[PDB]
């Protein structure tokens, strides 16, 4: 069950279950005191329900004091699928958990269950809430990303907030220059022209009119009504006055006051624009490197309280009338009708090949699908930007722009079992009727993805399992390995769209260099990059701003395919990545987190997942490309059938026999 | 020598680790013979035997920790002072 | 292909003998294929549901039979059409063959008329499987329902239309799992299918002619016929499901009301008044709450419970024999030997439990007492038996306890005894006696819940009804739904069921709208401006204007776009009543919420997921034997099981102590877990080994076999691990 | 989260050596009676139902306390094993 | 500086509103709101506590006789509403004995000493030709919902603890209309209103109500550590 | 119930701010003491703030002023901030005049002293006169309640006077956290416990214990019944 109320730190768990796992420790906290006198006859207090006294009670949650639970859930994918959590002696018969670790397990309230596991020793104990516990595993070990994030009414609570209204400037109110527009225009806002909050280029009547000298003041202003949280006034926080929303500098003092250090809070948020799910990534991000490990703790059950709390007196639902048809649709459907005509009589007149049409038909819709996707999201950002569908979609709360097309505008192009997609789409979205056909029609790909998601089911670990019998081996045993080798990691990727040069995109080098240790020092831009050091998140954006100019291409990073240290990976060589920030610590059995963050992910790889298994397993492609034994020049034939390759140097050659259907890469 | 990964896997120098994969019997008679040693290397390996892991707190760059309040630690100062005979 | 009675409710039966399986015992079909197998064919139309396959390994493979589809002569699924004679359809329908179908031009169902004749010269039809317009001549044959396309189950989610096919099955195969609640209720927007399901599935009791009602017991009706009869009809008076729900029927006629050939006489188990009542219509705000309906949790207003709306009925089935031993007889008895006089309070002379009596777990049901184990020593005590009063043996405690878990009260007891009177008893079974239990189960946290349009949920919280949600007028609502629900699962039906449910509040009225001839939205809107002049133009007369609170929302309301400005309050009110929307304080503050929220009436049911079967705890207990992994049993239950990647997780962290007790101090090394416990009870701390169980086994497993297994120090140097 | 483990993971080379550390700690500090402490004048921890953790709720909250002050030394080879165990018994009661 | 006139509107036992006006700007919620969650939780009452029937021996029992099983008259049984007229009754047991053919009405049980069912006309059972209805249910005062799990009441062995729904108070609603009052516009015309089974008047709830409130302000009497 | 009569253990530093804990409360009561208290604190709470400003020559809130560093609104924003006291409930407004020259950092003490009237933030940083800057002011503090903008009260004492956003609630934030605490056998007991903070000119103590007089005397209210009933 949800446990809002806990703590990250925390979880919830019945009475009756907590007094049979702890029972044994009950005895003997009885026998501690007046309430029994031997565990013989602690044994006997104990067997039934109605007995339990209320001093029992109080010997339980003393025993409980400090010491931590594990809870598990069913697939256990990662690590993270077991965390450890104080208990909590909460009325009813379900476990409750923290909503911030319902990302890790992937665990939504409809029925799941969970594991609860006590550990014994003082040992067990220790490593369970030094290395275990949820409040200290924030970083997921597969990627640097944070896992403890703000989740689905987290992120749409303080969006809600965060956020700025528009609205009409009938008439083009310019302030910019006038000083007439100073009192006159609010004479036409005193009067029935001009809104609170819309363009007069340098501010809003807002702007001008309330001028807030607290932020105790901005608010105490809201609380009497006379300003909502998302209008834009004048507030003057830490020696500016600081033109933005009273919601906006709300969330600030959120931050400021959860970490102790309004200096650094403030430096860390953008309060230029409203907060969604990646703006919080990066903030809870932000606040570990600089702020440490428990602050963001606080943090982040801040945030989990305060998104919670405005998401409910917000007061965004979904009735029928919020998924808004735009006037495009009927227009683009006219449009593609016609088109679909012209399309009609070219093949019927002989200019179309029976393969031209169709492929002139798919084209048709796709174009018009995509057409009336953008022409839904124009829409809610031009006319009602707080509309809850277009605010769940572009906030992280709930929605992607494919699935709000489908209850808007319509669903486009059905597949048939085979492959080929229909030629009639479906013209209806859900917010109307949906008719017998289209829906029949629809169903053929939707059991085709429901069965790609059984046949992932099945064998869940299957990945997980062999990387585990390879890798168990492997772990941190030493400081560093003497070797002097290592990996060039290339900044650009060559043939895409010729045989060219182009950065890898963001992502990708950020994968390959966050947390690694630098192989050779290098100087690029007034730095020097000393050997050895665990290049940081900023280092490295700092090597794509320097190889944007085009002072580098490689990097010298030490790696564990270069590592030397036998049964397992040295410090050095192996990255930056425990689940905190922090370099490796010996010991961290890497092996099995390198097959876990590798097989977890694999339960997303559609049937994809074949080709990973190709990969592991060394084996034959399908269609295989012929590398070049020599470095050489090449020479190819026209022959009839069959065409070929010579690689040739000053030295020697070599032909390269080429089916008909191969088409090669080379000129 | 490039090898898949259940090749790489299915081929280790421990038999504790080969004993958990599906012809145990080839690999518990080919040690056998050859008197192999098992070091234990893996986890794997060394959870089949109800032993410690060696990673975490069972990594040997770990186990041997020792801890000693000052006013204890001062007291084994004189644990080599009446070493002086006479 | 056997297989047990899914008769959770009328409808889990009904669903379950009109099953579709590929897997065949000959060996037809196995778990490995799926990818063809499985897919939906173009031939399932008006055959076979696209919807109704369930989740997870079975998808495609058991799939349940269209609702017109039937079989004919030969093992054929064989969906009728209507002839249409060039333009003019008939009123004449045709069975026709899979195959038979692809000869001809099909139309759709929805497709207009004038009496006979089609209308719109561009018509929608199919040809063997691919989607064509047509002209009316062409057309051949037409649908003769939109509801020949699904299943039973698919065929009672009223906006289908409005619902994604992939949590469209979720709400089919859910229905399934409706538990029969005692306060039951008919949806209030139904689909037509709802009195045609209590009439075939045989849940109900229908008059048989016309006639009049003479006798009306809770045990039986008696009703006088025209042609002279006066039939008995008894009651089924509150019998256990297969699966543990009360399934009793309740008369619904007075001594004297005359009746007509098929009215209704009694009500099944989940009948409302001859309607299928699966589950219960609520008042839903559909809102998010503080964090209590996170994903897709539930909040729920004690009003509920108070009203005891979802609260069932369920009855527990617990069974001893009284076998014949070596030892001697076993004997249901009441003297068991070392059993306090309080432990028997409630046991009657017999040994049984009385009936009405309150059991908790471990209390007695019946008594049962068998001879000393061992066997009986010929040699010196069959002297004994001889020199003393001879029957003076020993006897020890072997009877029948409510396990973990509960019970209820004691509501019937069946004893089947020697002199057997029609009974075959097994060889040395000398009597058995049955005793059921009984509960009414509340809905409690941890339930679940859902709609018919697949709305997944377990109950989080239930707030008292002071601090949550209500209308202007005091009525709190009853469910708090999380609207971020909606949009990744594309149901809007749960949408219009509200909104419909919401006007038929108000007009105290509920709702048919056929599968795919559903209600439209102008339909909806003209009935809740309707509901309006109810919900409102009282309070006008009562006194009462609109609320300080209500311009507050209407202010943000016509900022973010829902109600156009410069009308009255009371227009604006109307405006965004119609879009299903109203003005909603929040009950613990008396402050609006600050923009308008959708409420309305739902239908939602309580599903067999209930927490009684589900909770669990196990501190210490029974070991099996040949493996000392433990087990439950007289008041304990069984360990989870840690398995292989549970333990690749605690291998992933440092825990290797953590680990090693889940494999050692737990349950396997008997030495390590006696040191464990004992040493808790001390308040010390548990030491792990002392050697493993499982190192010092598999020593002396392989030295079963001539293998010489040594253990060796750091230097090559020999071991003994077997503790001196 | 837990307080101060930004400070204690800072103070070994390895996450999991303090760990370790703080579960011989919590082990003496149960073992040889709870007197083994080095932080008992004024402010140590805490509890409620009454103020009660001076004597003995949680031995490892407190191994965390006392190795946040620099009064403990924790280190692969400090002393021999063996008058280790030898010389806490002797000098402290409780048994 | 005001003094709000308090005009009351009564209605029988059942509705009643009261007015206070002109208040302070935002003070109907400030008045309104805690009132409306104290008299829906805390003003107490009566409800039907435990039954016990002729022959009956648990709740899951049919009576020949009668149409409605056990558990059916049980949910008529819940909504007795019952005045006690004399405040130093915490209980008092309400006896029914019918026959024949008859449609047995809450108004059928024996008149006790000081005791008014305020329900008269609620149906509790229909009763055929030789049905014998006889049974003995206890109303008790309390407060609050207490279901029948939590308190377990049984005057005899054979009863059958029922569900407790004290609270006599139906709905609650209070409206804050804008009062223009001489120089302000900005006032409240705070209006509360109150539904109630007779048991206790809505009045007499209010009374109760704003009662607990200002005893709940005093707790606010002494700081401590 | 009676015997379980709720702990009021207050956490107070100085003047500004003070933490209030109130437990245990039957279910339901953290709320329905807390938010009618907070609502009352943060509007009835009486006290006094600046409502109107004149400068020397100044005409427009928006000028610059040769010779000062501030901009008229950044001194009115100070004059927001200023907390003052009277002493004597006979004081219904004060006229403060601020004159200074030459380079200086005017205070709040460099207003001329006033009889009954105690300036409770003598420090504040009210203007930087810079070389042959002068600096000549009257400012008006009224008696109220609550936060009032400048256009609901316009008020007027010369020509050029500028009224200003009135913070007259001594109440600077409030905030209250409804949370379970357990009493033997029941978890769901309710421990209010609510923040408050204030300018100084009453600590936050006199503050809710004010607040919850102006509440105790609002239910007195109930008190002088009248006649009607509605229908139609
Ligand atoms: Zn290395």
């Amino acid at each position: 069950v949800v446990g809002p109320q806990l703590k990250l730190h925390q979880c919830g768990l019945p009475k009756r279950m907590a007094l049979e796992l702890f029972k044994p420790f009950l005895l003997k906290k009885m026998e501690e005191k007046g309430i029994a006198p031997n565990v013989k006859a602690a044994r006997r207090m104990l067997e039934r329900q109605r007995d339990i006294k209320d001093e029992v009670w109080d010997a339980l949650e003393e025993v409980i004091h400090g010491k931590v639970v594990l809870l598990n859930r069913a697939p256990t994918l990662h690590r993270l699928g077991i965390q450890a959590f104080q208990p909590v002696l909460v009325e009813g018969q379900s476990i409750q958990l923290h909503p911030l670790v319902c990302e890790a397990f992937n665990a939504d309230f409809d029925g799941d269950q969970m594991a609860v596991h006590v550990p014994l020793s003082s040992f067990a104990q220790a490593e369970a809430r030094i290395q275990m516990l949820s409040a200290h595993n924030l970083l997921s070990p597969a990627s640097g990303e944070p896992l403890a994030k703000p989740s689905r009414d987290i992120i749409l609570g303080l969006y809600y907030i965060t956020q700025v209204r528009k609205e009409k400037k009938g008439a083009g109110l310019e302030f910019a220059t006038p000083e007439e527009a100073l009192a006159a225009h609010e004479r036409g806002e005193v009067a029935l022209n001009a809104p609170i909050k819309v363009a007069g280029r340098e501010t809003s009547v807002g702007r001008l009119k309330y001028v807030f000298a607290n932020p105790d003041e901005a608010l105490l202003a809201v609380a009497h009504g006379i300003v909502d949280l998302q209008d834009v006034v004048t507030v003057r926080y830490m020696g500016k006055r600081l033109e933005t929303s009273p919601g906006r500098i709300l969330f600030a003092r959120i931050v400021a006051e959860a970490v102790e250090d309004e200096k650094v809070a403030w430096e860390l948020i953008q309060l230029d624009v409203p907060q969604e799910k990646n703006s919080l990534k990066d903030l809870v991000y932000q606040a570990f490197l600089r702020l440490g490990m428990e602050k963001t703790a606080r943090l982040l059950d801040a945030l989990k309280y305060y998104g919670f709390t405005f998401s409910t007196t917000s007061g965004i639902t979904i009735g029928i009338d919020d998924a808004v048809i735009p006037e495009e649709k009927k227009q683009y459907l006219e449009e593609a009708d016609r088109k679909l005509l012209q399309i009609e009589q070219a093949y019927e007149m002989g200019f179309l090949t029976d393969r031209e049409r169709y492929d002139q038909i798919l084209q048709l819709w796709t174009e018009t699908t995509e057409k009336v996707t953008q022409a839904v999201f124009k829409n809610f950002e031009e006319n009602y930007p707080f509309n809850p569908l277009y605010v769940m979609a572009q906030s992280g709360a709930r929605g992607n722009p494919q699935q709000i097309r489908q209850l808007c505008g319509l669903r486009g192009l059905m597949q048939k079992p085979s492959g080929e997609t229909f030629e009639v789409p479906v013209r209806s979205s859900f917010r109307e009727g949906l008719t017998v056909l289209e829906y029949f029609i629809s169903s053929h790909g939707a059991r085709k993805g429901g069965a790609d998601t059984a046949l992932r089911t099945a064998d869940s670990g299957y990945l997980t399992r062999k990387l585990v019998d390879v890798t168990h081996e492997i772990v941190v045993r030493e400081a560093d390995c003497g070797t002097t080798n290592y990996i060039s990691v290339p900044l650009f990727q060559p043939d895409e769209v010729t045989r060219s040069l182009r950065l890898r995109k963001r992502a990708d080098i950020e994968a390959g260099l966050y947390g690694r240790v630098l192989a050779r020092e290098v100087e690029v831009l007034g730095v020097r990059l000393e050997e050895g050091r665990y290049l940081s998140m900023d280092d490295v954006h700092l090597l794509i701003k320097a190889a944007e100019a085009g002072e580098i291409q490689e990097v010298p990073v030490r790696s564990p395919l270069t590592c030397q240290t036998r049964y397992g990976v040295c410090q050095k060589c192996y990255g930056y990545d425990l689940s905190m920030a922090r370099p490796v610590s010996i010991g961290e059995a890497v092996g099995i987190v390198a097959a876990q963050s590798i097989g977890e992910p694999g339960t997303q790889l559609t049937m994809g997942l074949p080709r990973v298994i190709e990969l592991f397993e060394a084996r034959r492609p399908k269609a295989k490309a012929v590398i070049s034994e020599i470095d050489g020049v090449v020479r190819i034939e026209e022959t009839e059938e069959k065409l070929s390759v010579f690689v040739e140097s000053e030295g020697f050659s070599k032909e390269y026999k080429l089916p008909k259907e191969a088409r090669l890469l080379v000129k | 020598l490039l090898m898949g990964v259940t090749k790489s896997a299915l081929s280790t120098k421990s038999w504790l680790s080969a004993a958990s994969f599906q012809n145990t019997t080839h690999v518990l008679t080919e040690a056998a013979i050859a008197g192999k040693k098992d070091e234990l290397i893996g986890l794997k390996e060394n959870v089949i035997l109800g032993r410690l892991i060696p990673a975490g707190t069972g990594s040997d760059f770990v186990r041997f920790t020792q801890v000693v309040d000052q006013k204890t630690l001062k007291a084994i100062e004189e644990a080599r002072k009446e070493a002086v005979e006479a | 292909l056997s297989q047990f009675k899914d008769e959770t409710n009328p409808l889990s039966s009904l669903r379950h003998k009109r099953r579709i399986s590929a897997l065949g015992p000959g060996g037809l079909t196995r778990e490995r294929a799926g990818f063809d197998v499985r897919d939906v064919h173009r031939t399932h139309y008006g055959r076979i549901c696209p919807v109704e396959t369930p989740e997870g390994a079975n998808i495609g493979l058991i799939t349940s039979l269209a609702a017109y589809a039937r079989v004919d002569e030969l093992g054929f699924i064989r969906t009728p059409y209507r002839r249409v004679v060039g333009g003019v359809v008939t009123d004449e329908v045709v069975y026709m063959t899979a195959t038979e179908e692809d000869r001809y031009t099909i139309a759709q169902a929805n497709t207009p008329l004038e009496g006979n004749r089609i209308a719109a010269e561009r018509v929608v039809a199919r040809r063997k499987g691919e989607p064509v317009i047509v002209s009316p001549e062409e057309v051949e044959f037409m649908d003769v329902s939109p509801k020949q396309v699904f299943s039973v189950n698919t065929n009672l989610i009223p906006f289908l239309e409005h619902d994604d096919a992939n949590r469209a099955l979720m709400g089919s195969n859910m229905q399934t799992q409706a538990v029969p609640l005692i306060r039951a209720q008919a949806p209030v927007v139904m689909t037509g299918l709802e009195e045609r399901v209590v009439r075939d599935s045989l849940a109900a009791l229908y008059a048989e002619e016309d006639g009049e009602v003479a006798k009306v017991d809770g045990n039986r009706i008696v009703v006088r016929y025209e042609d002279g009869r006066l039939v008995e009809y008894p009651l089924r008076r509150f019998y256990r499901s297969n699966q543990g729900t009360a399934l009793d029927q309740r008369p619904r006629v007075v001594v004297g009301q005359r009746v007509r050939k098929g009215d209704l006489l009694a009500d099944g188990p989940a009948s409302e008044n001859g309607f299928l009542a699966l589950g219960q219509n609520v008042l839903v705000a559909i809102m998010p709450f503080d964090g209590y309906n996170f994903e897709d949790a539930i909040v729920i207003s004690e009003e509920l419970l108070k009203r005891d709306f979802y609260t069932s009925i369920h009855i527990e089935r617990y069974e001893i024999e009284a076998r014949d031993t070596k030892l001697g007889p076993e004997r249901i008895t009441r003297d068991i030997p070392h059993l306090s006089e309080a432990a028997l309070r409630d046991l009657d002379e017999e040994g049984v439990v009385r009936i009405g009596a309150e059991v908790k777990p471990g209390d007695i049901l019946v008594g049962r007492t068998s001879f000393k184990g061992e066997s009986e020593p010929t040699p010196e005590e069959r002297l004994l038996r001889s020199i003393f009063g001879e029957k003076a043996r020993d006897v020890k405690d072997t009877s029948l306890r409510v396990p973990p878990g509960e019970g209820g009260i004691v509501v019937r007891t069946v004893r089947l005894r020697r002199g057997d009177p029609g009974v075959e008893l097994k060889p040395g079974v000398r009597e058995v006696v049955r005793v059921y239990v009984a509960q009414k189960r509340k809905l409690q946290v941890g339930d679940k819940l859902a709609n018919r349009h697949g709305n997944k949920g377990v109950v989080a919280k239930i707030l008292p009804v002071e601090d949550m949600p209500h209308l202007p007028d005091g009525t709190p609502v009853d469910v708090i739904l999380n609207p971020l629900g909606v949009p990744s699962r594309m149901n809007l039906g749960q949408i219009l069921e509200t909104h419909l449910g919401l006007a038929g509040y108000f007009l105290g009225q509920r709702y048919i709208s056929p599968i795919f001839d559903g209600a439209k939205e102008p339909e909806i809107k003209e009935l809740l401006a309707q509901a309006f002049e109810v919900y409102f133009g009282k309070r006008k007369g009562e006194g009462f204007g609109v609320d300080k609170r209500e311009v507050e929302v209407l202010r943000r309301a016509e900022k973010l776009g829902l109600v156009t400005p410069g009308k009255t309050p009371e227009e604006q009110l109307k405006e965004l009543f119609l879009q299903g929307k109203v003005v909603l304080y929040d009950g613990r503050t008396g402050e609006p919420i600050e923009g308008p929220i959708v409420v309305g009436q739902m239908f939602i049911m309580k599903l067999y997921h209930m927490v009684e079967d589900k909770m669990h705890a196990r501190s210490t207990g029974p070991y099996s034997l040949i493996t000392q992994q433990p087990l439950g049993g007289k008041a304990q239950f069984g360990g989870q099981r840690f398995g292989e990647m549970e333990v690749w997780a605690l291998e992933a962290y440092g825990a290797a102590h953590t680990l090693q007790e889940m494999l050692t101090l737990k349950s396997d090394d008997i030495e390590g877990r006696n040191a464990a416990y004992e040493a808790i009870i001390k308040g010390e701390d548990v030491p792990e080994p002392s050697v493993p169980e499982s190192f010092r086994v598999l020593v002396k497993e392989l030295q079963a076999l001539a293998l010489d297994v040594q253990t060796l120090d750091e230097k090559d140097n020999p071991v003994d691990i077997f503790e001196g | 989260a837990e307080p101060g483990i930004d400070k204690l993971f800072g103070m070994v080379d390895s996450k999991y050596r303090l760990t370790v550390v703080v579960a011989k700690r919590a082990q003496q500090l149960l073992r040889h009676g709870f007197k083994n402490t080095v932080l008992e004048p004024e402010e140590r921890p805490k509890m409620q139902t009454l103020e009660g953790l001076f004597d003995d709720p949680n031995a490892v909250t407190w191994a965390m306390k006392e190795l946040l002050t620099g009064r403990l030394v924790f280190g692969e080879n400090l002393v021999p094993e063996d008058r280790l165990q030898k010389e806490m018994e002797r000098l402290y009661p409780v048994e | 500086l005001k003094a709000p006139v308090f005009t009351v509107r009564t209605q029988g036992r059942e509705y009643g509103e009261f007015v206070l006006e002109p208040l302070e700007r935002g003070f109907g919620v400030t008045l309104g709101n805690p009132l409306r969650r104290i008299l829906l939780s805390s003003i107490p009452g009566t409800a039907v506590t435990s039954v016990y029937i002729e022959d009956v021996l648990h709740e899951f029992s049919t009576i020949p006789g009668v149409k409605e099983d056990v558990v059916e008259i049980i949910l008529n049984l819940k909504e007795l509403v019952v005045r006690f007229l004399n405040p130093s009754l915490q209980t008092v047991t309400l006896l029914l004995k019918a026959e024949g053919p008859k449609e047995v009405k809450a108004r059928d049980f024996l008149p006790v000493a000081d005791v008014e069912i305020m329900n008269p006309d609620l149906h509790i059972a229909t009763l055929e030709e030789g049905g014998r209805l006889n049974m003995e249910v206890r109303v008790d005062r309390g407060v609050g919902y207490v279901p029948a799990e939590k308190h377990g009441i049984k005057d005899r062995i054979n009863a059958i603890p029922v569900d407790a729904v004290f609270s006599p108070v139906r709905r609650v609603a209070f409206q804050v209309e804008d009062t223009r009052l001489g120089q302000r516009t900005d006032l409240d015309k705070l209006t509360l209103r109150i539904w109630t089974d007779g048991s206790v008047t809505p009045l007499e709830a209010l009374n109760q109500a704003v009662e607990i409130l200002r005893e709940h302000l005093t707790y606010f009497s002494n700081p401590q550590a």
